[PDB]
């Protein structure tokens, strides 16, 4: 490397390379990437935030871009791809100009003024319908989620999916990581029907006889949060006893199990009245728990424990300790409903209803995975939108609105900054271009008519991935929050200006 | 990829000529033959004398010289514009836009350029009625070398050229360069240069036994010749008779004296000696009696005959004469006066009736700055000839290019087809003439072209600033100048035709694919 | 040649730090020895991270560090000015000048520059302890480091440092310190008196205004558990006795308040909620965590013994800032140590930053701000900084060179050119063609105004009056800057060959 342009163009190339790790994953139907861990584990994730989190980045320019991407992930999470692509394309479109030899401080202040103007234009052109109280607006959020889900192309049950997810998120759910409000998918059954779980519970119970006669509908069960288990062959006593009678050998078989029997008796008498365990439990143990007039769930996932933390208000027990009801959580609903073939046990209704998860049953596998991503995206967008002051038309539209506005302002501003603002505006075109390319590779053909009709008159028109044709991205209920878009554009601008402000990289090994 | 190699070759041949664009353009080295190296900054010369082995450069330069020979100067602009649009179209092809798409786009952009230039930015041969100002600006910029004295050149040129009138198809008001005779002279104060509304020359003094010294109501168009040094040999060496080729020579001298007596009898006071007079005859006939002149310029002789409605070839078969001349050479100048003018013994003839021509005598000081003056006058007269003979003018410099670029970008944003980028990128590429002129003007192009774009946007978006449409740059300047107080101009016909040929060359060279 | 090879190191160092000179200067990323990545503008930290193997580079490096020792403002000016000076010295040696005569000319030109620079003083800080002037004075240093926060940082430094100048003679720069609030807006930073620390303190807020601090580094330890053999112990007595020992230790603390007077204590070791309710019943506070630098600086400033001992307070640790408090400004709770008396009335800035990488950069900005406040304190005289003083000195030195005959004339001329080389570097950083702006400003300085400087924020080469803009610079800082720059330059030009 060398001072000034020769190292800055290397930074340009590095930012292009780190873009290539995200370039094709922008759209919701964009290409997914398999990333292999050094342990030999194959992981699949089509969202740029997770990709960059798993991907190790070494080059300092890529390091800064990924750091800004992670800050945006902490901000929203989906904006990682957008901010990375904007930074990379800003750098790409200043590459011919910086290689020409103009000082990068010029483009620093050029981007600064351009993005301040862009923020002004966003705040001016953003519009609000909000007013979510009335039923019309409830079904407006419903049709928004429907447009997000449109890959399913189902009949009215499409709107039912949307209504269920919007209701689950609107019931007392604040802006959060959303991990507790997740979904599950089940084989068989009709996709027209599924369970609106009022909480979260265990995936599929076992074939034990205690399951069939399990005590459905606990009125207010106190819960026990265990991890240590009782099971066969796990432990034994190496005792030796000389014969005295025939009644004596039962001391050995007693010592093999007596501590376990007392342990289960006391931990069930602790004050809890339903018990969960992360490790497998024996059927014989289940029968003694039925002797305790009680039931146990083994092999529970750790996410069950975390959702119990944030929703059930419980606390970990993890062993026979804590023989008290004080540290135990509470539930308002419990049952078991074999969802088709899914032997799902239910314990739901919590001091905090932050999780009111859903379980899908549609008799397939290929649809409900992209369905998981689609519902994830829709339930995310509604909650981020309601918090923000205003919303703006997304999906490649507002990028073109800003591009047209900045082209018009660049072509009228004097001084060498106008070429730079024009380059900024052309670089801002990348999101429509990548949305089109990742969808049908017809980017130019649709982009030309899109820009032309956008310049024809004031509209929020953009690209529609559903039909590869221009659609009213606003009033087609595909949206991006205005405040989130300000955050994304400003973060991308700061990343780009910071990384193009640097001439040398310094090493002291 | 072979079309991309064509693109590289065209970019190379364009970069060869880029630095030569504009009057401030740098000179170029080019070696057609090992024996000599040529130093020229003229675009036509450098394109013609240079050749490039690559076929694409051959095609581009062949179209360039077609333009050069069929519509005049502008071939350097054609090469630069065509190859810049070529490289930019290659950039589009890398964007997976097929070559035929940018072909259609360039054709549509050329059509819209032809419509726009002829419609909105044009002058109706009147220079908006400010001819006595644009010329005043023009003389300033056509002649940097002169500097201080300035406006007097303009005030003479305007009427000295408007006094001309050629005859041609429907009688266009074209006023050629030769319509004015440049009389290099020096010795006096550098403050004036008397234009002769007509023509001027010098003749013998003392031997003026004829009324040319004073006001002549009527004049002649006659030639003249006197000889005693073997000018006319009616018999040749074919025989060796020792004393038989000297009496015909002397008798031809005597019959030439008879001829001039036949001429001086009719008078009419316009008598002009033709060429071939030996120096021995020149020193003889100043004493022996001659109504002669010191073999004044034969080009001036022809232009004088044209400026008098009578040429000696219409009555005589040659420029010497043995048959008696008819009265067709009876001239018709309104006024002929001899004066001790400009401290030299010139003859001054006013604007002769019928077909006429102009002239100037230089009131210069010393030889070399007056040579500079003789050069600046030629430049000013020729360029104003360009301006007026064009009979239609587009604002010169980068004004038309920047206006066309902004307008075509808007058109592309309002066209909507597969070649939508073609129009806009043609527009962006067409800024290369403002860019090249700014680079050659020792200025930063990113700022000058920027000001051009901003001015043209403000001019054609808000109609309140219609006059802001006429700012461009051609020469080293701190701020781009407007073409209404200033006067840098190019003929609209040659500019639009050069743009059309640049577009056509780009189309032809992109239609070659594999 | 050996001398040219020696000069080349200073040449490359000058080109390295040239991009970072002043406002609108190029940023740089430096990599810490532990591969920590952060971008910075301070050339001093660039040198801190940039290893300099070549001895001439080290010469310029401790020149810059001696500049740090004298006055922090102008540290990069020394390096770039020395680099330009060695560039012109290389030109002279290429012409054929002897090194000795080059040194003689540089020394005489530097001496007259020192005597004439106070003649370039336009005005002085006549009205210290008033925010209006001193904030504007700090503005130039703030913009020298960070250009996006010109006035806010300047005014907060004004309102802080004015509170640490009661003595009217002098003050110690350490009395202004910085504390860290991560994930926060830069504009939310605010000044507070005394040292403040973000991290939580155990016990309810009492804030005794006479809490003679019990000073310790790590009076408590982390979790341990004995193993009877290879396998772990099976008794809780090791925990019960530990809890009772902590309880009786703080009982002895509320006994030893008689000879120590400690309502507060500080530690780097963890304590549990048992210590929390012990403190609540004893009405004391205990800061659970501080960094090594924070603990050590607190140790010196409190003027009391500090040690990581599980021992009740002792007489040998009398607290200095006995009037302790707590605060929450900037939506983050902070513990406060203060003393009411004016002498050594330490204060701190609660620096609020969403990015640690930006946070240490604004740390460097505030450090240079307090340094230039020290410069104004020792000498109130101010000079038209921003290339105005550079061209003025260059013009005067050129006038000397043309008026003084002798072999040193070339040295005088090229020292003037080295002075000229600072504003051209600043113009290169700002993004404007250096030759035209230098020529324009130099032509303006030939008559009339003696203080006009170039406008960094304009695109076309522009020159604007410095006084009406208010980005003046320190007299004494510049004086020492040229002094050390020419001293280092002549020392590094004097050496003909480095030896293994
Ligand atoms: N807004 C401005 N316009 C012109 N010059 C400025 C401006 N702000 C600061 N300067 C000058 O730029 C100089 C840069 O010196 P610098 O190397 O940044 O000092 P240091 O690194 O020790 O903080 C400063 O001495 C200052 O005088």
């Amino acid at each position: 490397s060398s001072q000034g342009i020769p190292q800055l163009v290397s930074n340009i190339s590095a930012c292009q390379v780190i873009a290539e790790a995200v370039r094709t994953t922008l759209g919701p139907r964009g290409m997914d990437k398999l990333i292999v861990d050094g342990r030999g584990k194959a992981t699949i994730s089509n969202d740029g935030a997770t990709i960059l989190k798993l991907l190790d980045v070494v080059h300092p320019a890529a390091k800064t871009l990924v750091d800004i991407a992670k800050s945006q992930d902490a901000e929203v999470g989906d904006g990682t791809t957008s901010v990375t692509l904007l930074a990379a394309e800003f750098l790409k479109q200043v590459k011919p100009y910086v290689e020409e030899g103009l000082h990068p401080q010029i483009i620093i202040r050029a981007f600064r003024t351009a993005t301040q103007l862009a923020v002004n234009k966003i705040k001016e052109i953003a519009v609000t319908v909000k007013k979510a109280d009335k039923v019309e607006q409830r079904k407006l959020l419903e049709k928004c989620a429907m447009t997000a889900l449109s890959s399913k192309l189902i009949s009215q049950q499409k709107a039912f999916f949307a209504k269920m997810v919007v209701d689950a998120v609107m019931m007392l759910d604040d802006l959060l990581q959303l991990k507790m409000i997740g979904i599950k998918k089940v084989q068989g059954g009709a996709l027209e029907d599924s369970q609106l779980v009022a909480g979260v519970a265990f995936k599929k119970t076992f074939s034990y006889a205690g399951f069939e006669m399990q005590p459905k509908k606990y009125h207010n069960p106190k819960i026990a949060l265990l991890n240590v288990e009782l099971e066969l062959k796990a432990e034994k006593d190496n005792a030796e006893i000389r014969v005295h009678t025939v009644e004596d050998y039962q001391a050995i078989v007693d010592a093999e199990w007596n501590i376990l029997y007392d342990k289960l008796e006391k931990i069930h008498h602790s004050g809890a009245k339903v018990v969960l365990s992360k490790l497998p439990i024996g059927d014989v143990a289940t029968q003694y728990f039925a002797d305790r007039d009680m039931f146990c769930a083994g092999r529970v996932p750790e996410e069950d424990l975390k959702r119990t933390m944030m929703a059930c208000g419980g606390s970990i027990q993890t062993s026979v300790n804590a023989l008290s009801a004080d540290v135990l959580g509470r539930c308002q609903v419990f049952e078991e409903t074999q969802i088709g073939g899914e032997r799902y046990n239910f314990f739901t209704g919590c001091p905090k209803a932050k999780t009111c998860t859903f379980i899908l049953r549609g008799g397939a596998e290929q649809f409900m995975e992209e369905t998981e991503r689609s519902l994830h995206d829709a339930i995310m967008i509604v909650r981020r939108a309601i918090k923000n002051d205003s919303v703006v038309a997304g999906g490649g539209a507002i990028e073109m609105e800003l591009s047209k506005y900045l082209r018009d302002y660049s072509r009228t501003i004097p001084g060498k900054q106008q070429l730079l603002i024009g380059a900024y505006a052309k670089a801002l075109e990348i999101i429509p271009r990548q949305l089109c390319d990742n969808a049908g590779f017809d980017a130019t053909n649709i982009l030309n008519k899109l820009r032309a009709r956008h310049a024809q008159g004031g509209t929020w028109y953009g690209v529609d991935i559903n039909n590869e044709d221009i659609a009213d991205n606003f009033e087609a209920f595909v949206w991006e929050p205005a405040m989130v878009r300000i955050n994304a554009l400003t973060a991308a601008s700061e990343a780009a200006c910071l990384i193009v402000s640097v001439d040398e990289t310094i090493k002291n090994p | 990829t072979i079309r991309s190699q064509n693109v590289m070759a065209a970019a190379s041949i364009a970069n060869i000529v880029k630095s030569s664009l504009g009057p401030v353009g740098l000179d170029k080295m080019l070696v057609d033959d090992i024996g000599d190296v040529t130093i020229t900054n003229d675009g036509a010369t450098i394109l013609k004398l240079l050749e490039v082995e690559h076929p694409a450069a051959k095609v581009l330069c062949e179209l360039a010289d077609l333009q050069d020979k069929e519509v005049g100067d502008g071939t350097t602009s054609v090469v630069i514009i065509a190859a810049e649009l070529l490289k930019n179209a290659d950039e589009l092809v890398k964007q997976k836009i097929h070559p035929t798409s940018v072909i259609s786009g360039y054709r549509l952009a050329c059509k819209e350029a032809v419509r726009y230039i002829n419609e909105n930015l044009i002058v109706n041969t009147d220079e908006l009625g400010r001819d006595c100002l644009i010329n005043a600006a023009k003389t300033s910029m056509s002649s940097k070398i002169i500097g201080i004295n300035g406006d007097f050149f303009a005030n003479m040129v305007v009427d000295a050229v408007l006094a001309i009138k050629y005859t041609d198809i429907r009688g266009q008001p074209r006023y050629p360069v030769n319509s004015v005779n440049i009389l290099k002279a020096h010795g006096r104060s550098q403050m004036e240069s008397m234009l002769i509304s007509g023509y001027a020359l010098n003749c013998v003094v003392g031997s003026q036994g004829m009324p040319k010294r004073i006001v002549n109501a009527k004049i002649a168009c006659l030639d003249f010749s006197l000889q005693k040094t073997k000018m006319k040999l009616g018999v040749q060496v074919v025989i060796t008779d020792p004393e038989k080729l000297d009496q015909i020579r002397q008798r031809e001298s005597d019959i030439t004296k008879e001829r001039i007596q036949k001429i001086l009898a009719t008078g009419a006071n316009v008598i002009l000696t033709t060429g071939g007079i030996d120096d021995m005859c020149l020193k003889y006939f100043v004493e022996a009696g001659a109504m002669a002149v010191r073999r004044v310029l034969k080009r001036d002789l022809k232009r004088i005959a044209k400026a008098s409605g009578a040429t000696i070839l219409s009555t005589l078969a040659n420029l010497e004469g043995e048959e008696t001349f008819e009265a067709a050479m009876l001239g018709q100048a309104e006024e002929v006066v001899q004066e001790r003018i400009c401290d030299d013994e010139l003859i001054l003839i006013k604007n002769t009736k019928a077909r006429t021509s102009a002239s100037i005598i230089l009131r210069g000081a010393n030889d070399f700055m007056c040579d500079e003056m003789e050069r600046s006058l030629h430049d000013a007269l020729c360029v104003v000839k360009r301006v007026l003979e064009s009979k239609s003018v587009v604002p010169g410099g980068g004004a038309v290019e920047a206006a066309l670029s902004i307008y075509l970008e808007n058109y592309a944003t309002s066209m909507g087809s597969r070649e939508q980028l073609a129009i806009a990128e043609f527009a962006r590429s067409l800024l290369v003439i403002p860019n090249t002129l700014a680079v050659n003007a020792a200025q930063d192009s990113t700022d000058l072209v920027a000001k051009l774009r901003a001015f043209h946007n403000e001019a054609q978006v808000n109609p309140e600033r219609k006059n802001l449409k006429w700012i461009g740059l051609d020469l080293s300047n701190g701020k781009p100048r407007d073409n209404k107080q200033a006067g840098v101009f190019e003929p609209t016909i040659v500019k639009v035709k050069s743009l059309k040929f640049a577009t056509e060359a780009a189309i032809t060279i992109l239609r070659i694919d594999d | 040649e050996a001398v040219y090879r020696n000069i080349q190191a200073c040449k490359e160092l000058a080109q390295t730090t040239r991009t970072a000179y002043g406002p609108n200067g190029m940023n740089k990323m430096v990599i810490n020895h532990l591969e920590k990545l952060f971008v910075t503008n301070d050339a001093a930290t660039i040198l801190r991270e940039l290893e300099v193997q070549h001895p001439a580079a080290k010469m310029i490096v401790m020149a810059s560090h001696m500049q740090e020792q004298e006055v922090g403002d102008g540290t990069n000016f020394v390096l770039v000015f020395a680099g330009a000076l060695l560039e012109l010295a290389e030109e002279l040696l290429r012409i054929g000048l002897s090194v000795s005569e080059v040194i003689e000319g540089y020394e005489i030109a530097c001496r007259k520059a020192h005597e004439i620079l106070p003649n370039l003083v336009c005005c002085s800080a006549k009205n210290l302890r008033d925010i209006d002037e001193v904030s504007s004075l700090l503005r130039t240093s703030i913009m020298s480091k960070q250009y996006g926060n010109e006035v806010f940082l300047a005014k907060l430094i004004a309102q802080a440092c004015v509170s640490i100048f009661p003595d009217s003679g002098h003050f110690n720069v350490d009395n202004i310190r910085v504390c860290k609030i991560l994930g926060s807006g830069i504009s939310s930073s605010s000044v507070l008196h005394g040292m403040v620390f973000k991290k939580e303190t155990e016990g309810d807020v009492t804030s005794v205004k006479d809490a003679k601090i019990a000073v310790y580094s790590c009076p408590f330890d982390g979790m341990i558990t004995e193993t009877k053999g290879t396998v772990l112990i099976k008794t809780a007595e090791e925990l019960m006795n530990f809890s009772k020992g902590e309880e009786n230790l703080m009982d002895a603390q509320v006994k030893a308040i008689a000879d120590t007077g400690a309502n507060v204590v500080v530690t780097g070791g963890k304590v549990a909620d048992m210590a929390l309710h012990y403190a609540n019943k004893y009405n004391i506070m205990l800061v659970r965590l501080n960094s090594k630098w924070d603990l050590r600086r607190l140790c010196k400033t409190v003027g009391a013994t500090a040690l990581p001992r599980l021992t009740p307070p002792v007489l040998e640790e009398m607290g200095h800032c006995d009037s302790v408090y707590l605060s929450e400004v900037g939506d983050t709770q902070v513990v406060v140590f203060k003393h009411e008396k004016e002498d050594g009335a330490i204060s701190t800035i609660v620096l609020r930053g969403s990015t640690d990488n930006l946070m240490d950069d604004i740390e460097r900005a505030v450090d240079d701000g307090v340094n230039t406040f020290k410069v104004l304190t020792r000498d109130k005289r101010l000079v038209p900084g921003g290339g105005a003083t550079e061209i003025e000195l260059a013009k005067q030195i050129t006038s000397y060179g043309e008026t003084c005959p002798g072999l040193e004339q070339y040295a005088i001329k090229k020292f003037a050119e080295a002075f000229e080389a600072i504003p051209r570097a600043l113009a290169e950083n700002s993004g404007v063609k250096a030759n035209e702006v230098i020529s324009k400003l130099y032509a303006v300085h030939q008559e009339g105004n003696k203080n006009v400087g170039l406008d960094i924020e304009a695109e076309v080469p522009a020159v604007k009056d410095m006084l009406e803009a208010g980005i003046l610079d320190t007299y004494l800082g510049k004086y020492w800057a040229i002094k050390l720059a020419t001293n280092a330059a002549v020392t590094v030009l004097r050496v003909d060959q480095i030896i293994m």
